[PDB]
RNA sequence: UGGAAGUAUAAAUCGAAAAGGUGAUAGUAUUCAUCAAAGUCUAAAUAUUACAGGAAAACUGAUAGCAAAGAAGUACUGUGAA
RNA sequence: GAAUAGCAGGAAAGCUAUAACAUGAAGAGAAAACGAAAAACUAUGAGAGUGUAGAAAUACAUUUAGCAAUAGUAUCUUUCAA
RNA sequence: GAUUCACGCAGUGUUAACGUGCAAAUUACUUGUCAUAUUUGAGUAUAGGGGCGAAAGACUCAUCGAACUAUCUAGUAGCUGGUUCCACCUGAAUAUUCCCUUAGGAAGGUCAAAGUAUUAAUAGUAUUGAUUGGUAAAGAUAAUGAUUAGGUGUAACAUCUUGUCAAACUAUGAAUAAACAAAGAAGAAUUCUCAGUGUUAAAUACACUUCAGGAAUUUAAAUAUAAACAUACUUUGAAUCGGCCAAGUCUGGUAAGCAGGACUGGCGAUGCGGGAUGAACCGAACGUCGAGAUAAAGUGCCAAA
RNA sequence: AAUCCGACUGUUUAAUAAAAACAUAGCAUUCUGAUAAAUCUAAAAGGUUCAUUACAGAAUGUGAUUUCUGCCCAGUGCUCUGAAUGUCAAGGUAAUGAAAUUUACUUAAGCGCGGGUUAACGGCGAAGGUAGCCAAAUGCCUC
RNA sequence: GGGAACGGGCUUGAUUGGAACGGCGGGGAAAGAAGACCCUGUUGAGCUUGACUCUAAUUUAUCAUGUGA
RNA sequence: GGCGGCACAUCUGUUACAAGAUAACGCAGGUGUCCAAAGAUGAACUCAAUGAGGACAGAAACCUCAUGUAGAAUAUAAGGGUAUAAGUUCAUUUGAUUAUUGAUUCCAGUACAAUCAAUAACUCUGAAAUGAUGGCCUAACGAUCCCUAAGAUUUUUAAUUAGAAAGACAUUUCUAGUUAAUCCUUUAAUAAUAAGGCUUGGGGUGUCAGAAAAGUUACCACAGGGAUAACUGGCUUGUGGCAGCCAAGCGCUCAUAGCGACGUUGCUUUUUGAUCCUUCGAUGUCGGCUCUUCCUAUCCAUUUCAAGCAGAAUUGAAAAAAGGUAUGAUUGUUCACCAUUUAAUAGGGAACGUGAGCUGGGU
RNA sequence: AGGUAGAUUACCUGACGUUCCCAUCUGUGUGAACAUAAUGGUACUGAUCAGGCUCUAAGCAUCUUUACUUCCGUGUUCGGAUGGGAACGGGUGUAUCCUACUUGAUAUGAACCUACC
């Protein structure tokens, strides 16, 4: 039986990391946060005063307005059966920008690279490249052979057993 | 007449029945609580622009 | 607890802050015309001994101190009301 | 009593008038409006499951319909009311 | 088929009555006091035509239309507060 | 207001008889009492929050810790019992909040029926990418705490080792998980043109404005799998919120077919084949049938092999 | 032959208790001068004790005889031939106000203070169980 | 045996000829009675008491105009 | 069930299972407060502890240097947070203020309450950026009705001067000066009292979403309940009872004839617990008398082995449950304890066998 | 090469010693005034006679620490699954995921703007 106090069972949660107490980064509070954003909620609670509710503690948001000192960020909150969006407004102490979009942002600009040397081969008139290749799951490697010059072998067998003690 | 006092059975199965209802997309575009100098940009255009359009009704 | 006479605080009819005096609100004293009080009584008239209420498992022993600050130079009153309090007291 | 600082009745005390009552927030003042209490009678339009005489019925059809379709408030019970 | 008043037919049935009122057409406010257009805007969206081809149905391109619904905007009424 | 016997009366014992009796309190024997505080008839008086009582809550017409009778009255009941034709389709519940609440209610979840929408309105799944956590494990001259011993230097203290530990210790830290992204201002992108406010020292930077708006060109691409009787629902409403079982789980307890929990599957609501028998185990879920391959599990007979 | 209880004659739970229970005589207490005390009644030149009058009427406790009834008036009762300005109602008086209203003063019993009372309720290390009695129909340990 | 943990019925066994007379008290968890013990009802009733709220009786004060001092 | 406790409103660590949720009358504790500073801000400083020095002065008084990641302090329970600070010292101050919005926690996405983000005033501190709408964070608290406080001059009207423009045979509008009234209502109109409205606080419900509430019934009653106690049965076996393993010692020497400590493994349902599965429209609740049967962990008789077995009397053990196992005083007693007798006067089960079998002493 | 402001916040710290300073920085002289305190020690201001003594910075060490990699070790643990084994206790096999401590090797900073050399 816990209780229902507002920060219960955070002993561990919102301890400051081993070696990382004291101020924090000036990059923190220098990071340009843009409406549309993904950014992680992290409380940290070094900073008392607007600490976001342990549920968000981790969770991934967009950004949906910026104020002068705070970030309003979104998020889905699981409910009885249902899913409702929360709008809170987090100062960017207890933010940090997402990298959820670091490999698709490449691949974005990936094919928006070739794109570009494709609307000027078309003024050439030389055939233009096609855009990279879908990701796949591993698929089957296909058959290959193996030089038998530099090959060693190794036999493979259970072992006879032999007391730690 | 002691009685069981608490039991999250059954309620994981319950819950996805009738699935976790998403929100609709509108739930994502609401602007109350945004920026006060944002909402009195957007406005100012938003009443020029109409203003604008109303007027080539007008002469046409 | 201890607060002082004398605060400076924002006069709300003045749109500013001037000197302001301190003290302590205490209930006022009840009116035998009012409405509920003549209501109160009708019903106590004739037979049918108590027809309302009357509280006795009182709990709290302390009451929310209301501090009467009052304008000095123009004479509006405030009502700021403190935490619960054992033993309150005006300071100098 | 819906009538709420008293709508109506009654009792104890008190008690008017060169009249006065009411206008439902108690009080006083000046206007305004409308009536003129504290005696009496009065047809018609209205009610009715007593009782009596009739007519009907998407009602019951002998364990139903009145308790009673025959000498039914009878036979029978109780000191009696029943 | 508000009471109610008439008609033929004799009728617990039927028909007829410029008609009180009920609900609604306007909403907010405790109340005094009031009382709604920028002849609207934005997004997606129902439908209607043509061309070509597969070729059996049908599949793509293109022109127009923008209702319902949802969300968001200006503007307007009342409120301390939309 | 002495002792006794008798006519009468009572009711001490048999704890006798009887106990669907002779009897809704009687019979037999034994016993007691058997005239002045005695016994008894008739008349009369006292009436239900009343009467009467040598007092037992006794008696008041087989009714008394408040008679009988009729009316209010078909009193109220969260409690017990019953609730009447067939086929077909869908099909639950024991969480959460509030209650003078705990045998009960209301909000809500699960469920049904009606009625819609071309629909930024699919996921109890995996993969790839960036994260979150502090559990299992691990540690113990790594911080806190516990703890055996041995060296070295100055019992003690330092210092180097050694053995063993923590639900309310921790540096480190999995597996399983949670929440993101993998192209919806409506499927991309680019070039030109470009306005209103504001930020700004000023802006041609920047922010929001259908990536304000407008015109050309290009374009259906951006993990796997499944999904149009898909998906999103709207309204109205029923029943239910006593639950119980299993376990490569946990806590209290010596323990329990004990009490209480986390996740899932079940029974309840469920028959069928097997475990001889069995609510829950194993196989597998059911319209009426025929022929075949099977599942669990079996092949001496009962009993098919 | 002893012990316990009730003194005795008597009465009692009709239908599971006949007794140690009730009554009793004896003892003791309280109130009352009769227009009273107790007490029935909605009321009443109404009713009962009462056709009565303290050797009486009304209300109680203990329960024959013998012996003895100890200490306590703090508490709760009851009582006083007592207390005024501690607290006390409606009223009455006065003042202000245009008036309702408001304010002030003065008022009975009761309670509070003081005295008496335990054959009143009661307690007995206000006073600390006296005289007696006992593993008691009263003593767990205890057979 | 398992099962609601004490079967007449179900599973596996032991076993069985139909109809019954006189006794008997093991069983039918035999009959009689919607347990009277215990608990729960937001169900009562008798009795008690400075439980809450009242009330008859009793009591005290004021008003209700006999004359002359 | 009562007595106890509060697990009833509430906070911290843990149980708790690395998202969220999350049980027990689980574990260790806490709240109904405290603060004009312990709120706000600025500046300066660094704490606990240790080492080495200095008259009294020493293990502890105060001074100096060095080391010192917090091992101190921060009102409090615990857990988090904090080092040019969030701790200490100094200084100024009252933002512990008014008004309007939109969110997050509890959540039914209700209220109260708490947590934020902004906007408009007026302020405080600082050179300034900033910071400040109480306390470093997580607890420190309260509806309807009723009572009681604070607030509604920012502006709108009317009358009369001065000026101006529209208005059928009067009257409105705009402008400046003035004077008066001004949050709404008490319904014929006004006035001063009185009362009622609107917004926000306080008074309080601790059973903390909030009745105003003492007992006893053995004289008892009703609706029900095996949702729930008193008896059997069932799971368990702590406790009771019985049986083993090892071998430190006892037994004159001698671990084991007979015992067996420190430990450790089982069996039984003949004790008492623990639980609440069956039975509350009833399973007659103790003992004794009577009678049958069953178990062996055997008291006697029969057959054996061992001894610290010379005989006698005994002691340990094996086969064996076909046969026997008594009379009485006291007690309702089961039990107990005495007096005898006997070959022995063993232990238990069968709904704690047995009440349409008795008895009724106990309850 | 040096100085100012930084961002990453130990590869940057701590102890033991070493190397220059030409500019720069530091240490360095003074107390009249702003200002300061018990103290011109600090903070403040005015200055330039001396100095690489310290600071800072660059390098040294079988240096503690910290940071990467291997190894530890597919050993701990773990998700799924029997009419699998065991009287229990606990522990397989299968399809999978897979730490930590330790030890060993390496490293002891990279990097941005402005000015001066």
């Amino acid at each position: 039986p816990l209780s229902n106090g507002r920060n219960r069972r955070t002993r561990k949660l919102f301890k400051r990391p081993f070696r990382g107490h004291g101020l924090s980064n000036t990059s923190t509070i220098l990071h340009t946060y843009k409406v549309g954003d993904y950014v992680t909620i992290l409380c940290n609670s070094s900073i008392q005063h607007g600490l976001p509710y342990k549920a968000f503690h981790g969770k991934t948001g967009r950004v949906w307005n910026v104020n002068p000192h705070a970030i309003g960020v979104m998020v889905n909150k699981k409910v009885n059966n249902r899913i409702v969006v929360k709008r809170l407004h987090i100062s960017p102490e207890h933010i940090k920008p997402s990298g959820c979009q670091k490999d698709f942002l490449e691949r974005k600009a990936a094919v928006a690279a070739i794109r570009k040397q494709n609307i000027q081969l078309k003024k050439e008139g030389k055939p233009l490249l096609p855009l990279p290749a879908k990701r796949l799951p591993k698929q089957p490697r296909p058959a290959e052979l193996i030089k038998g010059a530099d090959i060693k072998f190794t036999t493979v067998a259970p072992l006879k057993f032999e007391e730690l003690y | 007449s002691k009685d069981k006092n608490r039991s999250s059975h059954n309620q994981s199965h319950k819950a996805h029945r009738n699935g976790f209802y998403k929100p609709k997309k509108s739930a994502y575009m609401s602007t109350k609580g945004m920026n006060v100098q944002v909402l009195k940009n957007t406005k100012a255009q938003r009443k020029f622009a109409l203003a604008k359009k109303l007027e080539a009704k007008k002469a046409a | 607890v201890v607060v002082p006479k004398t605060r400076k605080t924002y006069c709300p009819r003045c749109d500013k802050h001037t000197p302001h005096k301190v003290s302590q609100y205490k209930k006022g004293k009840d009116s035998l015309h009012v409405q509920g009080k003549r209501r109160y009584d009708r019903k106590q008239q004739g037979f049918g001994g108590q027809t309302k209420p009357v509280f006795k498992k009182k709990a709290k022993t302390t009451k929310k101190v209301v501090l009467k600050i009052e304008c000095t130079k123009c004479k509006y009153k405030l009502q700021k009301c403190l935490k619960r309090c054992k033993h309150f007291e005006l300071g100098n």
